[PDB]
């Protein structure tokens, strides 16, 4: 088969070629790495896309269908090691496709899904993020001036595979919710 | 060689004095200067901090213009 | 039990004020808590603070200026329309120059300066200054 | 405080902030869901069950790696008990108690912890005919609360 | 500790230990999980810190640990590694 | 306190305590000013120069002074390269 079948975009888009290009790349990984062949073949990217975090450095933010999002965990890092290579420079990051559902109108007798809410969506694209790190403390400041900073707890054992990836989760999360958020490792 | 610094010297001193034995007992708004309470109960006075201390009484004494303003008592027969 | 969190909150901060400490906790935390922590802080009567994650209501931490004389809820929270808005100030405030009411509008959580402003009625929720 | 009586005692349980299985766990979720039916045929409470898989299987919480609690998973089989665990358990200890009182009519401290008990019992089935947990016709009556259990 | 002396937002890890586990910043429990391996079988068993019940080894049926009030006691020949 | 068109009116400006913020009236007579001088390379006082620290009767009477002007003089001397 061809690399089609690794993207199924929303609606039956047509992708653009960056969708096309991480498409591919996922196709030769298949092929090519032995390895990885029996996990790649049945996993497929619902979408692409190319996020700025700094001069001269840019991030790739790859969103994946919901059930699958079990099978790309565990697979995570040789995939994201490996697809970094290939993109010279620019780090991947996963992130599980999910619907937010705006709240029913005052007096409607409809309910929503509480996993459907913003801020469970958010709170679960913050913890997608920063994988394979785990959140071990959340901080919320309130400055004077009214705007707020949220400052992330990471579990320090996966300082080596994090800790230069903590400007793109900044640029990727407030790209994805607006929202400003710092990583920090816990002393001890 | 190795001459000590002031502080050093100071520090000393301080020890040679045994100005760093307090007593069993520590107010709670001096907790900050002790530094830990040995076995036997005395509680060990930072002398860091004293010496600290001491600068910044001497620092204030001198911006007295007049010496003659500056009143030091003693009650007790041995700081006369 | 516990009623009114807001109370707490204020009462918390309005005794640690007094007393002279640079910060306060409240516990359990609230978006009206929230709300009402930002319009002081609009007005310079508190400084930074900052809300702490635990899995449950939460924590707030506050930087305290010095400068509250006295904050404190209103309970019940009696309706207030746009006219009765200087009747509760003149009972409330120390002084027509400063001072505040928050207020809970449909609007949002604002105090009685910009409630005149817009021209929105509601409910008292305390005051400070 | 305490509903009857005046102790102001604080001690509880202190749930970790992190809310996933720890790394040492391989137990998975379909297999501890069928832990807890067998334990449920065997004839234990959720908070015996909860209890055992501590204490045993090292499972710190059920939620953490099933992602739902056990007297919802037992609901999901249909082998959650009729009545709710709670209030058997006060509706046994008001039968023992009223078979103690049949012997021992000058314990007035026993007619005393009766009666509490039986306050616990009224507000607790209100509350479970409120969210219809029981059915609207049942009442808990003492002459024949021995049957219940 | 005077109040203006200590952050609440950065308490030192000492007074956050001595802390009741409810009344730190964020609650944590003070309980564990340890590896208990008996003197003669190298099975290996998961053994909560504070058991409320007595913990037996499956081959050789030997009691692991005695529930207490607080921690449960382990056996003599039995030792332990905390698991976490 | 100013007028409206823009003068001043106020009889005075009292001082305000520099660890709690509170104004020192003008009968609170366990309130104190204190100046903390200056030293230059060679650890000698430069007369006229001094840091100033005002503290009202309601803190002194708290026994928190010391503490208070401790933190106020470590963060003044960090600030103005005293050391
Ligand atoms: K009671
Ligand atoms: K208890
Ligand atoms: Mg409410
Ligand atoms: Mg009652
Ligand atoms: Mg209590």
């Amino acid at each position: 088969y061809t690399s089609r079948q690794k993207i199924h975009k929303d609606k039956d888009a047509e992708p653009t070629e960056f969708e096309e290009s991480v498409a591919q790349a996922l196709f030769d990984m298949e092929n090519t790495n032995q390895e990885l062949k029996s996990e790649l073949k049945d996993l497929y990217i619902n979408s692409a896309v190319q996020i700025d975090v700094s001069g001269n450095k840019k991030a790739v933010v790859i969103h994946v269908p919901y059930r699958l999002r079990k099978a790309f965990r565990k697979i995570h890092v040789r995939l994201v090691r490996e697809l970094e290579k290939k993109f010279s420079g620019k780090d991947v990051i996963f992130i599980a496709t999910r619907r937010i559902a705006r709240p029913p109108k005052r007096g409607s007798a409809a309910q929503r899904p509480r996993s459907r809410t913003l801020t469970s969506v958010h709170d679960a694209i913050l913890e997608d993020v920063v994988v394979p790190a785990e959140i071990v403390g959340k901080r919320v400041r309130y400055r004077v001036d009214g705007s707020k900073i949220m400052k992330v707890f990471l579990d320090p054992k996966e300082r080596n595979n994090t800790e230069y990836k903590l400007e793109t989760f900044s640029a990727v999360y407030r790209k994805l919710s607006g929202k400003d958020v710092v990583f920090e490792y816990p002393i001890t | 060689g190795r001459t000590l610094s002031t502080k050093e010297a100071d520090i000393q001193m301080m020890l040679a004095a045994e100005v760093h034995l307090g007593t069993k007992n520590c107010d709670f708004q001096m907790e900050r200067y002790v530094f830990k309470r040995r076995n036997d109960g005395i509680y060990i006075i930072n002398l860091g901090k004293t010496w600290e201390k001491l600068q910044m009484a001497a620092r204030v004494i001198v911006a007295i213009e007049n010496p003659k303003d500056i009143i030091v008592q003693s009650a007790r027969p041995y700081g006369q | 039990v516990r009623v009114s969190v807001l109370n707490d909150a204020l009462k918390s901060m309005y005794n640690a004020e007094k007393r002279g400490k640079r910060q306060v906790m409240i516990r359990p935390s609230s978006k009206v808590i929230i709300k009402f922590l930002i319009v002081m802080q609009k007005h310079g009567y508190i400084g930074e603070f900052e809300y702490v994650d635990d899995h449950r209501s939460g924590k707030i931490v506050v930087e305290l200026n010095g400068r509250l004389n006295k904050c404190g809820v209103i309970s019940p929270r009696f309706d207030v329309g746009v006219k009765e808005i200087e009747g509760w100030t003149a009972r409330l405030l120390p002084s027509r120059q400063f001072g505040y009411i928050v207020l809970t509008t449909s609007a949002g959580i604002m105090d009685h300066e910009e409630a005149r402003r817009k021209n929105v009625g509601g409910k008292v929720l305390g005051f400070f200054y | 405080g305490r509903m009857h009586s005046r102790g102001k005692g604080i001690s509880a349980s202190a749930l970790p902030y992190k809310r996933t299985p720890p790394s040492w766990l391989k137990i998975s979720a379909p297999d501890v869901e069928d832990n807890i039916c067998k334990f449920a045929k065997k004839g234990l409470t959720p908070s015996q069950i909860g209890v055992i898989l501590r204490d045993s299987h090292g499972i710190a919480q059920v939620k953490s790696v099933t992602g739902s609690k056990i007297l919802r998973i037992l609901k999901a089989h249909g082998l959650a008990p009729e009545i709710p665990e709670d209030l058997y358990h006060l509706i046994k200890k008001a039968v023992a108690i009223r078979k103690h009182l049949e012997r021992n009519r000058k314990d007035k401290d026993s007619k005393f912890r009766l009666i509490l008990v039986e306050s616990r019992i009224h507000r607790l089935a209100r509350y479970y005919k409120k969210t219809k947990k029981l059915p609207p016709v049942w009442k808990y009556e003492s002459t024949t609360a021995s049957t219940l259990v | 500790t005077l109040p203006n002396d200590v952050d609440l937002l950065n308490p030192p890890a000492e007074l956050e230990k001595r802390k009741h586990k409810l009344k730190r910043l964020v609650q944590s429990p003070n309980s564990f999980f340890m590896d208990v391996k008996c003197q003669g079988c190298f099975n290996i068993t998961t053994v909560f810190s504070h058991s409320q019940t007595v913990v037996v080894c499956g081959n050789c049926q030997t009691v692991l640990c005695q529930p207490t009030g607080g921690r449960a006691r382990l056996t003599e020949g039995c030792s332990f590694r905390r698991k976490g | 306190m100013q007028n409206e068109e823009g003068q001043n009116v106020d009889l005075y400006i009292p001082r305000k305590c520099s660890a709690t913020n509170r104004v020192i009236t003008s009968k609170d007579h366990a309130s104190v000013q204190l100046n903390v001088g200056h030293l230059d390379d060679k650890g000698l006082y430069i007369p006229g120069s001094f840091t100033t620290f005002a503290l009202c009767g309601f803190i002194r009477a708290q026994g928190d002074a010391d503490s208070a002007l401790d933190r106020l003089w470590q963060k003044k001397k960090v600030e103005a390269r005293q050391q």
